């Protein structure tokens, strides 16, 4: 995802 | 108005706006009074980099007179909330709020040009009402005044006594006192 | 337009002067204050041993304004009668409970209305705070003369001035603020 | 309007002057200031060995018109009893603390505000910097006199004037600017 | 409001009161109406006595300078010897007129402030219409400096000099620069 | 406010009325010149063989009211000496020029200003060009009566009035407007 | 402001002390007050001598038709004859009053100016009203130029091809077109 | 209203505004007032030209009353710190902060055209409060008002006590008087007669 | 509104807009006041038409009551910098800077419209301040307008002598008055 | 807002304004107060019609309230130039300047709607300055009305003299009355 | 905000605003204070629409407070004038102009909602100047106003003196009333 | 069509 | 065409 | 080309 | 890139 809560790469 | 670009992949040729074609090249601008739209935007801005490459470095560039506090402290908690490293660069000149978010990128990548300027001040506010009122909001605002200059002195290093001295009246500083009083890291003079 | 008697040339509001009476109308600014002031030291020099009336319709002002009025009752001898026509805020309700112990009247059907002080500033958060403090205090000395003048409690009156509060003309006695009211001339006498 | 006395017709500000009495309210400007600075002239023609009373309560204003009516005081032969009611401002506390030593009272509920100066101009640099030096020598100039007249130190009063300073009559006669306070006329 | 003197017994206001010891006042800014009723008043107490001296009292930011000329004009033009004191300020046009007092009953409070800056204008126009307005101004502050240089003693050129930008003087400075003569600090000392 | 004095009470200016002394101050308007025009018959209705004096510091106004007091001055028996203060524009010019010959005096410092009317009009072509003859015989007669009192030629003031053409004292005299200067009371 | 005058003692304006002398003022545009106080003075000259004839100065830039014509009726209901005197300017309204005056008492100054026009109206509203509105405005136009020419000696056709634009007439091309009978150049001549 | 032309590609026809498909030529415009806006898109235009190329060339078109020093600083360090020499032109009028753009450009790369005017003075600026606050923008501006002349001297070879005497009031200049005060180098008359570029 | 019109290409349809359908045949818009902005675009228009040929001719439409002086000069250079010859028609009206844009134009290809008419007068200017600044200001516009008119006198070929008595007041000229005087070349009462 | 509607060609389908469609069809709208920018349109236009085809018949619908005169001379002028015949029609009302492009088309293709309302009056004005000055401007305006009336009177068929006992004052005229004036040819009731 | 609707055809998709799908379906809206722009936009509609299918009828829908009488005219005119029946139907209101526009449409095709409200009254104006020129304005209005009355007349079937006793003030009608005064033809309530 | 006197199913 | 000179099937 | 001075068949 | 931190060709 791209939010706060979202996990990134 | 705003100019339009190209960019040539292999793909094929886009359209592009000059600040959008930027944005590709993680470099977002924040420019004019620091409001509540304009921090939005570019909270965007930083979480799309974010996901799009979370190593790479991100670079803020800040020509401002500086506004709201609220605003700022979003655009500040997005930075430290983040892992890329927020290069901030000053162009033309830092306010109170420019000048938080200057010295709140990353270590190291905190950069000034040279004819640059930087104020900083305590915060400004008011209010009209009974007394009651008037106490609670005074006190709400002295505690903003305490959490900045904490920020501040946590990122330039100064003591928070010499924060507080100085933030008393508007203080102004070019880039090479930046510099001595922790606020930037270095200047770009020319290109190397 | 004013008036004028003969008795010479004089206006409507200076022949009632004559007869120690001054009227404290409309809000309460610097000006229309230092015009009381000038009365009530000009009825003090024409003869200090007589009582002064003084009628109050106001909806409040300024602080700095009510104090000077409030001072210079409490400074000269003469025992300074508030009555209450219309209605008494803040300010007015202030310089009402100030008058003359046993003198303080109001009119049956006025209204007192008591508060806290309103203010404000805009600047650095310094300036804020040292007026911040500053009207705290003006709060409290404030509180304090109402209750010196009403016989409550500081806390009560802490209490009751927190949000504005509205009272009649027997409420107001009741609260300490006056001391009796004025139905009729012939029933009263008082005068 | 203005009440009218008759003793001949005398406005209620008249027959107070008749009696040496004089009135600064509102914010001092060159307009009210001239009056004032008039009535003291005629006051001084009229008996120049009488005392002089001035009522203050202004939330101040231009220090042009204020110090006219300060060298005015200090320059006439009478002594000029200062009294403040309601509030003084940094001008009206100047005029205040200016009275005659022995003469300048405040009464139990009226508030002090001593200030450093106000000012601005636009215009070129070169501009800027003059009208900056001057207002810094008002500024030193306001508190070499303030200093003279309290009996404070001077680097006391930059110090208290450097930002907006409230006080009360108490905390005013402790400060110096008043000789005492007046509760009431036959007590004092 | 302005108060008001008894003195049979005549009602006055404390103005006309003063009049009557040869005062004026000279306040605000300098327009054409109050120029015409200072210029008044002297006429007055030159009929009344045109021997008498006459006292001044300036405390004003400055103003046209056209009715500044008709008070200098009319100074000049009476018998009686005008005495400016300063209280306040004096401004370009208000310290043109303290230093066209009589020689030696120029007066300065010691608190008060004169500035010297030469003339303002401005037209808008034809070219052909500005060339004459400025031709004019031009005239108007060479005049200016003359007077002001004759009256303070100084020279042209430091005139010229001192007049380029606003140029503040206590009473010291001024006497020092002829502008006045002396201070009044005490009416018993002086 | 404005001055009274005592000689039972006057007011400053009608005290020099009862002196012959005319005041024209401010642009000329219908009002101003109205007032003039019966200051002026009242002086001729007391003494219509004793001189009166005009003084005038003015920026011009309509030309109606001015030549409402010209024909006034001209009119009336006494000899009207025009007196120049601070200066004198078009139609302060006109009227300064307009006084008793021998009459017409300027102060020192003082300035004058002649140029050609001014004025304007919206509306259909044809109402501008009935407007546009007016203002240009208007002008004419204003040409006419400068040349005769001046004593220059018409040609020459039709030059000198198609721009704003500033005058000092000595220059004025020289061009007719005037008769001399008044440096001091006692000389003349 | 407006000085006084003195003629025991007794406190005059100047216009009050030409109004002993039987002179009115017309100046400014003509409105409802104004004309109501030019109505009581002339009343009130009427009661004091209904044999001494009125002088009436008119300065005027024209206005309402409504203030002019009771303006009007009153100079001709009175017996003094209302001599009428044009200085500056008569407008419309003004030209009306001027020629209205006394046969054999208009004067105009040297440098006077007249200016005759035909009434100007407006009105907003459903097409019914503005038939009535329209009908009204133009007798009363009827009604100035019959008044005009009766007033004038001209005829009627003269009066409605001049007044249907703003015409100027100077002292002299007044007087020959019977607007007025002759010009006052000095007292003393006439 | 802004005209859209077209360019002709391999790939196909391109639509553009006048002003981009200028970009594309490396040519920018600096027209009205400075402010933070409109100088951070000149100085976004610049960093996009020389990533593009770094050797060539950029040409900066100059018709201005002038305006903030801050805004009008970021594009003067922005010149100064990449590759490419700016070239700058006048057209119209150079203002105080026009001027200093124009004088700041590539040495022998300043120009101007024949009718162009200059005009130079000392900053402006102001302030409304205490004493104190006073002084520290006082002192503020005028470190501005010699930081300026100092790189004023550099570009234009003067020397300060020359510049500080001529900035202290409006001073107007025109195309040769400029080229004799170092401000510019030529004058552009015609594209062919010198072909600078 | 702006209407959009359709080309036919062998290769393709296009839409343009109206105003840039003629600048795609080298014509040029002058409509309104002269100021910066929409000198700016027509000088940049200019550039556009040269780098695209230079060889062909550019016309440019005058219809401008005034405007700036700086501005007019910008465009007046930029024609007379460039190779291709600047065509200048009048339509409606051309004013003192429309005039002296109008004048400037090749020799031989100015022309103006029989109706439309041309005025020609001295600059207009104002500062209020100090009057060594005035002085300043003053020496400045006269210099502009001794500079106009020695242009104007080049091209109409009218002595500088005439023009400035010509100029000292406004001077309103018809199509064939134009001609004789020299601002237009000839006019272009039909098609031919 | 305008609506967009669809066109059925041999390549495809095209989208167009309504405006643009029927500029397609050569019709020109002219709407609303005149002024440079509004007559510089149309003057665009009616060039770009007759590239196209300078023979077929180019038609201008006037709905106006009437304008600047220096707008409308550079449309008449235009008009008058081209090849093409400007067939105007009349919609709603033609004021001054309107009647005047209104009766300047092509005679016998100048046409009226029955309700429609066409008024002539004198040029308007007004210069405030110098007398010298306001001379200038009285004398230009008065050419101008003598230009116009002369041009009325040509198309019109009116005497020189009938036009200005009529044009002294607003003079309204129907349909019939303007066909028996002149100003139109004939009335287009109903589709045949 | 205007809403997009998609149109399934057999080229394709196509996208088209909510008020362009339903002029492709032959309706047209009159919404607002009717003026010169909104009726001419009008006006192009219906040409548009008669040169599309001459032989479907036209819907135009009224929802005004009425508006200008010249910019109605065209549209009466317009509608008179193209061989369409243009139906009209009154929605929320219709107004002076409205109701003349709504009474003006085809016989048998002028329907109104149930709950419609429709308002007719004399014209109105005014104008400020010279007796004279009052006459002239005052006689053009009172043209109108018969003008006017004698169309509503005609379309209603109401006698010329009725109508000018119903004129003389506001009259509101229902649609009821309206059928009953010749205004409409009938009531839509639902779908059938 | 759409309009209301059209036709639907 | 679509205009009122035009004609129409 | 399309305008004025352009040429036309 | 395109940025002053960005390197170039």
């Amino acid at each position: 995802g791209i939010g706060f809560g979202a996990t990134v790469k | 108005l705003v100019p339009m670009v190209i960019e040539q992949t292999s793909r094929g040729e886009r359209s592009f706006d000059i600040y959008s074609r930027l944005l590709k090249e993680r470099v977002i601008f924040l420019t004019g009074q620091v409001e509540d739209h304009m921090a939005n935007l570019i909270v965007a801005q930083m979480l799309f980099l974010e996901a799009e490459n979370p190593e790479k470095d991100i670079y803020l560039y800040i020509n401002s007179p500086g506004g709201v506090i609220t605003a700022g402290m979003s655009i500040y908690d997005t930075m430290q909330f983040i892992k890329p490293d927020v290069s901030t660069i000053c162009m033309g000149q830092a306010a109170s709020m420019g000048a938080f978010l200057l010295t709140a990128g990353a270590k190291g990548k905190r950069f000034c040009l040279p004819n640059s300027r930087v104020m900083i001040h305590q915060p400004l506010g008011g209010y009209q009402g009974q007394a009651t009122d008037i106490e609670i909001h005074a006190r709400e605002i002295l505690k903003v005044k305490g959490r900045m200059n904490e920020l501040m002195a946590l990122h330039t290093g100064q003591s928070l006594e010499q924060i507080e001295r100085d933030t008393e009246r508007d203080r102004f500083l070019s880039a090479p006192e930046a510099v001595e009083y922790g606020l930037v890291d270095s200047i770009l003079t020319h290109r190397n």
